[PDB]
């Protein structure tokens, strides 16, 4: 958290977790599988809760980084960012995207795991940054790195731009900066615009592991509802937009995505290691029609 | 130029 503003509003931290009882849970995940299948345009919105299984703390859960700071304590990192492994949720999103069942992914996560899982960059908006990505302040070229860039808050990293310029081939030499927003920084223009278009034209927005307290990210899923679509919120704690959910699921997100993939006859791929993909591969064909809840 | 905040 180094060099960052100490003036931030941290929101509501430490709310207790709720656990849907198993029968209710199984029935809600069947309903989810149906709306995924019936929906043409499906948009996912992910926050810190989809990376807790990998050892990275959230911000506002019972043991979140903000929650611990309010109460005098430091947080507990089990894993480093470099050694963190994509979860079954991350890998399930790769596969959903492969078979046409995911249109776009909006993430508030700076952990680099979507990118490292193999999720195509062109269907991903990292609205708050990525610890592995630095950007040239002069020509806006991004560099995806294998280790974390070392600064946060849109500061200079100490490295310079290596791009050969269209006329004359001379290195740009612009200042490289981290892409990690501080509190009250402006969101990335293009990524926000794309996340907004996707969210406005969706039939179904599904949120996973966000409490939706931060804007404008936290509000993109409402846009969906505004234009006739449905909204599914999956989170252990309550979320700010609970009252607008068509379907709420209080359970572990790995657990929901495992059952959801079972109900749609999809295999969740294993993760070979960090593998950056710039452009979505050609679609695998839509799956064979899934079976029903007896 | 939308900004990362609570409200
Ligand atoms: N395994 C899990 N399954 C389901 N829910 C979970 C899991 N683990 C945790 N949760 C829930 O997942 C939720 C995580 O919510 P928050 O901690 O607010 O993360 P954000 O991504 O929305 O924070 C937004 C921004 O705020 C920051 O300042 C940064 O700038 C962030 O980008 C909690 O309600 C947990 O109960
Ligand atoms: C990566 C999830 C756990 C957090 C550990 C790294 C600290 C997060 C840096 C982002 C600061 C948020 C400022 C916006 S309000
Ligand atoms: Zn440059």
């Amino acid at each position: 958290a180094a060099g960052l503003s100490p003036y931030a509003d941290k929101g509501k931290c430490g709310l207790p977790e709720i656990f849907d009882p198993p029968e209710e849970l199984e029935r809600k995940v069947w309903e989810l599988a149906r709306l995924v299948w019936q929906s043409s345009s499906v948009v996912f919105h992910t926050g810190a809760g989809i990376s807790t299984a990998s050892g990275i703390p959230d911000f506002r859960g019972p043991h979140g980084v903000w929650t611990m700071e309010e109460r005098g304590l430091a947080p507990k990192f089990d894993t480093t960012f470099e050694s963190a492994r994509p979860t079954q949720t991350h890998m399930a999103l790769v596969q959903l995207e492969r078979v046409g069942l995911l249109r776009f992914l909006v993430s508030q996560n700076v952990d680099g795991l979507h990118v490292r899982s193999g999720f195509p960059r062109d269907k991903l908006a990292e609205l708050h940054g990525n610890m592995f990505v630095e950007e040239c302040a002069k020509c806006k070229t991004q560099y995806v790195r294998d280790t974390v860039v070392g600064t946060m808050g849109l500061k200079a990293t100490g490295r310079l731009c290596t791009v050969a310029k269209a006329r004359g081939l001379r290195a740009c030499r612009g200042e490289l900066r981290d892409t990690i927003l501080d509190w009250e920084d402006s969101l990335p223009d293009r990524d926000l615009a794309l996340a907004d278009e996707a969210s406005r034209n969706a039939d179904l927005s599904i949120t996973l592991g966000t409490s939706l307290q931060i804007r404008p990210s936290g509000n993109l899923p409402l846009a969906t509802k505004r234009r006739g679509g449905r909204l599914v919120i999956v989170n252990l704690q309550p979320t700010k937009h609970d009252r607008h959910a068509d379907l709420r699921i209080h359970g572990y997100v790995d657990e929901v995505m495992t059952r959801l993939m079972k109900h749609l006859g999809l295999e969740i791929p294993a993760w070979d290691g960090p593998r950056v993909l710039e452009r979505a591969l050609p679609p695998l064909p839509r799956p064979p029609t899934p079976k029903l809840e007896p | 130029t939308a900004r990362k905040s609570t409200g």
